[PDB]
RNA sequence: CCCCC
RNA sequence: CUAUUAAAAUCACC
RNA sequence: GGGGAUGUGAUUUUAAUAG
RNA sequence: CCCCC
RNA sequence: CUAUUAAAAUCACC
RNA sequence: GGGGAUGUGAUUUUAAUAG
């Protein structure tokens, strides 16, 4: 009865971040501890053209960067618990997120540290030339 | 990269260990393997609440150490020691909840009827030590195992079954043989459920006393033979011997069925030790007696050795008194060697094929009821512990009964017995049918010699020239009752007398 | 869900056959039933060329006929008809490559011993007949089965198989009884296998003789009797009793291994046979003897009886006589009629349970030598045909010696006999350990009355006044024959005579 | 597996006849005896016209008679045993057979006890004429 | 046509029986039956190898016979007769291979925590007879009877479960009452295993005695009370009540789980026993006390009751010597009397209600430490056989300790017990933690009364006149031993005396 | 589920 | 309106 | 591969059948 | 198959 | 030609 | 409804990969 959605090497990760009061920290103390990263993300096939935009409505990718479902990006989707943001609402689900092909082994982690400018809406320190 | 089985890490954990506290290159997680050495990373910390069981399958006991005895030994060293013969046999359970990949010795069964149910039991791996503790284990699936499963909520701790394995080989070898030899068909999971109760090293010396040490104390670290090992709870040294490499295919059943009908009951763990000691004392000794290998002397066998011919003397030679027979046949001697020295009678001496002696006074003869019946029904045939299918009813028969079991006396092939006294014979099943046309031999002392002159015999079986007196004397007295003391010993033995039924003990009365 | 394995198709074509070649309703398609009936369609022709492989399992005898006896018989009739009873086990093959669904007898088993392998073979549907033809059998899947997969190109045809049948039952029962009974455990592929080899109808009578027609023949169509049937291949009318219907849960070998430990070798034909027999034998002879169920004279046991009587009577007789005990007790005595009548000392019957004799003279007593050593120190004890753990020394005992199988001595449960002479005792194994502390009974006669008038009787074993003298009187000469007679006949039959070490022919030489 | 053709009422007499050495008169004492007799036997549906043999290749049926499927009304092709015919070959298995009314509760009982004329083809003592 | 389900016809034969040997009507196959009547029909044999379960559930224990007493009694009746209350309950097992339509008893358990397995036996119509037989049967499918599973292959036969049934309750009653009442919840099945072990008729008495007979024997036809029945096999009357016909939904754990918390483990048959004795007990006497029923005298119940006076003479004049005490206050004294006659003290008395002293000098007073805990505080108060969740500071206190269980303690609800002495009591549990504010009351015997002048006492706990000197006189040695034996009987009773914790007897030693 | 193979 | 099957549901027992 | 089955009653209803 | 519900 | 996985088959043990 | 699984080796072959 039902479909499954996770994979095993995940399980350890995804357990540890449900019960933790703090998942953000905790999902960085599990990768400086030696921990796997988050496997089984959606990994868009784009033709890597387009702004650079961070987060969007639709796949919009550099050559540089990648596409990914955002709520598969997004360590309280990805663990099912509250979101810290205000109204409990995620940015990420519903869109698609850009994450640079270098960061591209982690992206539930990029999400976790970098933010985006609200200005320009691209990554800050990796796209943003607005200084 | 070659691996082997033994050692086997079994638990189901995905990932590796640290590079401390994993035993050896092949146990450390990938993240730490680099160049085929080993790193510290700093950040990773160590498992502290691990619990791995570990796979004892796969022991090769194949060391050449000075001072250190071998445990498997050569068939001909085995067959020397056959009164240490025990056969054994272990089923096993497999490990399912937390560790997969390794069987636990659920039941131990010998050739003694002796089934001795432990508890699951496995060596698991903790971050401190190795702990000999109780695992989860499921009966192996199958149909021919469905017998087990009432045994994994019986079981005993692991000291108690190993003090009783020791108790009950002790209680069993104290008398036979200074040693045991563990007579295993596939000794793949007998190695393994040795590690729960076997030690070794050099060879040692019983505490209050001179015998081999057999047994070994954990309490304190003492030995033992079998004799003063009570709350010893290790075999010291025993050896072994694996039947399935003696050319031989198929199951243990499938060979045993071949050479015996009498056991059965495959797959329950004494039965198996049973089927297994049978098939080797079947390849060992039924095929043909070898009087090259000589066997040490537990007790009473120079006794029955001597009663045997003072009985043999006196029945052969009151039989040809008593009947006058003009001929004899002696079936089966395998020497040229009269019971009694002087007879009237004419001797003849035949055996199978002539033993030892190639002198032409002995004949070849294979004898047998349905063929060689009327070849020999003049005089009297004389059939000493020669084992044929039915005897002819003029014959003085002694056989060897193989239903009573003694300390010369091992179980054998077939319903047979392993009569071991100096040397080995392997006897077939005893029948009555092969005496249908025999009595039983009644006892009675017959002495016709010279005569000496304190407690007065009043027996009438005493045939002597003191006995037609009121009193016998007093050396006719004394050696009636040794003759006596001689006869029981035989017949104590397992030797049964049959005589031709018009036998009677009238005629020696008559001589004198 | 009205229907029946019995006659099921098991063919692997997937429409049925014609409105004709059809056996019944629902062996005809659906492409030709209406409205509950058939229809000829003039389109469709009658298959002239098919192979229809029929399951002969689940066959019901519970037929009641007027003329014709019914095979399955009660528990009461079956206990009356002991020395009939043959246990009976069929392994099976499975069709595989042109049927599926029906099994066949491979290897048919029997108490006797006998495992007879047969080729697999059918019933066939052919359009113009059933045909009687090999087919197409694979052994079953499991490793409880995996010595059948040798079988499978072993095998007689089933002509040869129930002609060696009809020879084996014929061999061992036509001394026994006048029919077979055969012990099943599960009747359903027992029934499936008896449609190859059984043939059933009124009752009749031999030809060449007058017993009970027990053989029928189908070559000339003629019955036979047990001692008359040589080349006859069918069993005219067997009775059978199914033992899982006396209230049994679990498989054979576990209800059997209860009771018994001397059988084993499950699985197997010829031992599941003599597990279920054992088991029957258990089930209804060893709780208790019965004396309201007599059961015929096969031979010689008027004589045997008559003749244990007597050799009681001269042994207790002479030995009383020879040492003058203070008491005797008669351990075992239902009724309270005593060996010898004219003898001057004070008799003491005991039983354990009295036979319902209102003279209750007979002490209580359940013997047993670890708790009643001491119970009579001084005297003897008769233990005549009474079975207890050990005796004592100052004894005279009769036992059975259960090893000695004969058409009055069957094979019983857990080693014992099921002795049936007359009434049908259940005696427990044979242990010779048990007269450790007595001696055999050596052959005597002797005989107090006065005598007078080929060969003149030359023995010194006859005590008697007569004896005395050169010669002996005519008439105790052919007692003394008479008596050895006897005493030949009850040793011959399994009893072995017994008495205690101080025993000899002395003292009966006192009285003359 | 395989497909079932009997029904549970027909057990205890097609055992019986399945053992039996004669199995007419085993059938014959069964009935006799206060059995019922053998169930599940194939009756066409035919108009009642036609010539009245007994056992025909097509259904030949008369208004007093009725038609079954003669391997039906053979009492060796119920209990799967050996004929009595010579070459052991079963005349009703291949054909038709016609049945009396008034003997239709009981066909293979029937075809037990009756015989047919050589020269007519048709039930001696019920139709046949030709005394 | 209207049926009942006793004496069911539960075999799988689908025909009747023939008009003889068929016992009802409804039992004759439909061949015979023939307007309304039946007609023999001469061909048709009879059955002569049948075997028919018959099924014992549906019982109606509800006859009108003037001489023999009725089973089911009336919860007044039951309520007087509560020392002999036995709970019953048994689980069962369905008979599944030769016959489907019954229950069979497999497990008997009683209040008492005995639980006894038997075979499956049935009773199985034979055309001869009907035999009391072990028949084929299955454990009931379902996870909460998976324990009766390892039930089947244990087992007793019926005679010996019997034998121990009449032995346990003869153990468990004979110093109680002369009868047994089983306290059943449901009985439908019971009423069917009392088939088994139980019979009834009139009223007899007990041979070699004069009490009522409840035990029957049938080897000889002799009935017995319960000390007298050794190897009687039934229950020759027995009473029973149905819990279930009080006005109860749902089921027997469903309905105990309201009031009791202490017992558990449903559908083991002992435990089931339990919970409807418990609940029994609950509806019976846990709601109030009633003085109008009084109850015989088992033993040692006039020496408690006079004890518990000596006793609350003594130590309620001793503590209000010993401490002047100017008001007193009784708690929980149903009459207006006095435990000494005169005092210098005012007597106060309180009640839960007026209990049958209409006279205003008792006021009503429920009293919990939660609530009236500062009301009584000046003088002292006297709490004796009154129970309630803690005791002040200044109190006197006897409070029953329900866990010492006697021939006078039963067990009771939740932890509870019922005291039966002439009257019910039904006590709640004991606990120390309503003691917390006071101690133990020390033995001692105060006497300051007038003296006259033998072995001596030499002990220090007398207070008298006579101790002061060197020796006691007679008259208060004896006094002293006899208010130490009614001590000792009444803490041996199970009564704990509680005292405030500056009680000391040096104040008694001063007033001399 | 149980029994048979 | 009464009775008889069949089915379903609920309840208690196993 | 072959079977044999899947326990005991009570009370409401629903359709019917019979009266 | 075993455990959990 | 050597070594390493994967699969299959057979065999022995449980 | 939820899982966790389905033991130990040995020898031949078959494809491959690497050398
Ligand atoms: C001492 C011994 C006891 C006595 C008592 C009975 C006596 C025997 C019998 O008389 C039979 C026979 C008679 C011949 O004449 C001589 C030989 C025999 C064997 C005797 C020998 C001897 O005298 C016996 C044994
Ligand atoms: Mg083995
Ligand atoms: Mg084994
Ligand atoms: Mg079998
Ligand atoms: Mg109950
Ligand atoms: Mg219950
Ligand atoms: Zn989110
Ligand atoms: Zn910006
Ligand atoms: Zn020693
Ligand atoms: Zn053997
Ligand atoms: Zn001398
Ligand atoms: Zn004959
Ligand atoms: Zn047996
Ligand atoms: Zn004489
Ligand atoms: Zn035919
Ligand atoms: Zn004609
Ligand atoms: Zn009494
Ligand atoms: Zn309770
Ligand atoms: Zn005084």
């Amino acid at each position: 009865a039902g479909n499954a959605t996770e994979v095993p090497a995940n399980s350890t990760v995804l357990s540890f971040c449900a019960f933790a009061v703090d998942a953000a920290k905790a999902y960085k103390d599990y990768l400086a501890s030696g921990g796997q990263p988050i496997t089984n993300c959606v990994k868009m096939l784009c033709t890597h053209t387009g702004t650079g935009q961070a987060i969007t409505v639709t796949p919009e990718a550099n050559m540089d960067q990648e596409s990914f479902g955002g709520a598969s990006c997004c360590l309280y989707c990805r663990c099912h618990i509250d979101h810290p943001n205000p109204k409990g609402f995620c940015d990420l689900k519903g869109k698609y997120v850009q994450i640079p092909t270098t960061c591209a082994n982690d992206p539930v982690g990029f999400t976790l540290k970098n933010t985006v400018c609200t200005v320009c809406g691209m990554w800050k320190g990796y796209g943003c030339s607005c200084d | 990269e070659n691996v082997t089985g033994l050692f086997k890490d079994c638990s189901k954990v995905i990932t590796g260990l640290h590079p401390t506290q994993a035993p050896t290159h092949l146990s450390v997680d990938t993240k730490f393997k680099t160049e085929g050495l080993c790193v510290d990373i700093p950040g990773i910390p160590k498992d502290m609440t691990y619990r791995r069981l570990i796979s004892m399958m796969g022991f090769k006991m194949n060391y050449q150490v000075n001072g250190y005895p071998n445990m498997f030994i050569t068939r001909e060293e085995a067959i020397r020691h056959v009164r240490a013969w025990i056969g054994f046999d272990v089923e096993g359970c497999h490990a399912t909840r937390e560790a997969v990949g390794t069987n636990l010795p659920l039941q131990l069964g010998f050739s003694t009827g002796v089934n001795l149910v432990a508890v699951p039991t496995g060596y698991v791996d903790t971050p401190n030590n190795t702990d000999f503790s109780r695992v989860s284990a499921k009966p192996p699936p199958g149909d021919q195992f469905k017998h087990l499963i009432p045994l994994m909520y019986k079981g005993l701790p692991w000291n108690v079954v190993r003090i009783k394995i020791v108790q009950m080989l002790s209680d069993t070898l104290k008398n036979l043989s200074d040693r045991v030899v563990f007579v295993l068909w596939a000794h793949g999971f007998a190695l393994t459920s040795m590690k729960y109760f076997v030690k070794i090293g050099p060879e040692r010396t019983c505490c209050l006393c001179d015998r081999r040490a057999t047994c070994f104390s954990t309490a304190s670290d003492t030995y033992a033979c079998w004799h003063h090992s009570i709350g010893f709870d290790y075999v010291y040294n025993p050896f072994m011997i694996d039947v399935q490499q003696w050319g031989f295919t198929g199951n243990l059943q499938s060979n045993h069925d071949l050479y015996c009908q009498v056991h059965g009951n495959a797959h329950v763990a004494s039965c198996d030790a049973i089927m297994t000691r049978c098939l080797a004392v079947h390849e060992c000794f039924v095929k043909r007696v070898d009087w090259t290998i000589e066997y040490p002397i537990i007790g009473d066998e120079l006794k029955i050795n001597a009663a045997c011919r003072k009985v043999q003397h006196m029945v052969v030679k009151a039989a040809l008194l008593a009947d006058k027979f003009p001929v004899l046949h002696d079936i089966g001697n395998p020497k040229a060697i009269k019971c009694v020295p002087q007879a009237d009678v004419e001797w003849k001496f035949y055996d199978a094929q002539p033993c030892s002696d190639k002198a032409y006074k002995i004949e070849e003869l294979f004898y047998s009821y349905a063929t060689h019946s009327d070849k020999f029904t003049d005089g009297v045939c004389l059939f000493w512990n020669c084992n044929v299918d039915r005897y002819p009813a003029n014959s003085i028969v002694c056989r060897f009964d193989t239903r009573v079991l003694s300390n010369l006396n091992l179980p054998g092939c077939d319903g047979g017995s392993l009569y071991v006294n100096k040397h080995a014979f392997h006897t077939p099943a005893f029948d009555k049918s092969a005496f249908v046309n025999l009595k039983q031999l009644p006892f009675f002392y017959y002495s016709d010699s010279p005569c000496e002159s304190y407690v007065p015999l009043k027996s009438a079986t005493c045939i002597t020239r003191c006995n037609l007196g009121g009193a016998v004397c007093r050396h006719h007295a004394n050696e009636y009752r040794l003759y006596l003391d001689a006869y029981n010993m035989m017949i104590s033995a397992g030797f049964s007398l049959w005589v031709y039924k018009q036998f009677d003990t009238y005629n020696l009365w008559n001589t004198f």
